[PDB]
């Protein structure tokens, strides 16, 4: 599956908490 | 009846996207204000490659429902919870302030 982290295009940081 | 049909009535301007979960739909959300329309869940973030950013999802976009649960007076907790509910493809109704 894909990883729980992704790219916010907000921040540019790579976060999790994906919805 | 269509319990979400009332709300291009409501928002005029208000779109409705499909956006499979795979994984997740690529967006998160905050319970926020908007000077225009008052209190409601917003899209805050939304995940680079994801399925709700190719649908066109914006942050900033207000949520005003999820398949066929409407999220006009939602709150934090019961928003978030029928989004990581949902499965397949996720119906949204969303509203870009402009």
């Amino acid at each position: 599956g894909p990883g729980s982290r992704g790219k916010s295009t907000v921040t540019g940081r790579m976060i999790s908490g994906w919805l | 009846s269509d319990e979400t049909k009332f709300i291009f009535d409501q928002f005029p301007k208000a779109r409705t996207v499909q956006v499979r979960k795979e994984g997740f739909l690529g967006i998160m959300v905050i319970y926020g204000k908007h000077a225009e329309v008052g209190s409601g869940i917003f899209i805050s973030d939304l995940r680079e490659g994801s399925n709700a950013e190719l649908a066109g999802v914006k942050v900033g976009d207000m949520l005003l429902a999820v398949n066929q649960d409407v999220t006009l007076e939602s709150n934090y907790d019961d928003a978030t919870g029928l989004l990581k509910r949902a499965e397949g493809v996720v119906t949204m109704i969303l509203l870009t302030l402009k």
